[PDB]
């Protein structure tokens, strides 16, 4: 019986989740990507093996492979738009 | 053979690609496509002085190619265009 009393606001909260997350789509279609070096920009220049310093060090260097990453939680259509929308909304990692 | 303290074949040039540089690029494999005639003139080169050493291209993208070739040398951080023989005749003092 408790559960039907929001009938009405459980649907406007939702229609204003799912308009957020068509302006988020529209917003950050696709830019969310990222190299695994932050020193590769495009997806072309993202391809091969680089060299990873660890912790920051010069001296202790190790090899490691580039690979053109998108973000967990991306806004590259509605379905993840919401998903990501949601995870804020629960307001955990919104600041990342 | 002698002369040499590694193995090595005069059947064509070894190339050597720094880890940091993709191969397959256009930029790499333009330069590895015109670098294929320095074959011939390195042989023509060993031919009349049988005691030559390494003779060796190292080209602005970032690759070197030597002859004879012969394998390369924990991680490798060999960059042709650091080494004291090419900056000299980069620029000047
Ligand atoms: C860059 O790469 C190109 C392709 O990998 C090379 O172009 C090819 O070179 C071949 C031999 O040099 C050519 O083969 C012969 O070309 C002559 C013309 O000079 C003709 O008799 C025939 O086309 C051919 N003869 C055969 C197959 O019996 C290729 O035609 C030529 N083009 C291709 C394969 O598309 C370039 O030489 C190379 N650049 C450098 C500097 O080495
Ligand atoms: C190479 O140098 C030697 C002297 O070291 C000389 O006799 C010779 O003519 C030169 N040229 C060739 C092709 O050997």
């Amino acid at each position: 019986v408790a559960i039907r009393t929001i009938g009405n606001i459980m649907i406007v909260t939702t229609l204003l989740q799912f308009m957020f997350a068509c302006i988020g789509v529209q917003l950050f279609k696709g830019k969310f990507y990222r190299c695994t070096d932050e020193a590769k920009s495009n997806p072309e220049e993202c391809r091969g093996l680089f060299i990873l310093y660890k912790d920051g060090d010069v001296d202790s260097p190790v090899v490691r492979e580039r690979i053109w990453q998108n973000s967990d939680f991306n806004f590259d259509n509605v379905l993840s738009a919401m998903m990501a929308l949601f995870t804020v909304s629960t307001f955990e990692g919104w600041p990342a | 053979d002698a002369n040499f303290g590694r193995q090595i074949s005069y059947q064509h040039a070894a190339v050597h690609i720094p880890t940091d540089i993709y191969e397959g690029s256009t930029i790499v494999l333009n330069e590895l496509n015109w670098t294929s005639a320095l074959d011939e003139v390195f042989k023509k080169n060993r031919e009349e002085d049988p005691s030559l050493l390494w003779q060796v291209f190292g080209s602005a993208t970032g690759l070197a190619r030597y002859y004879p070739a012969s394998p390369w040398v924990k991680i490798d951080l060999y960059d042709v265009r650091r080494r004291p023989w090419y900056i000299q005749g980069a620029a000047s003092p």
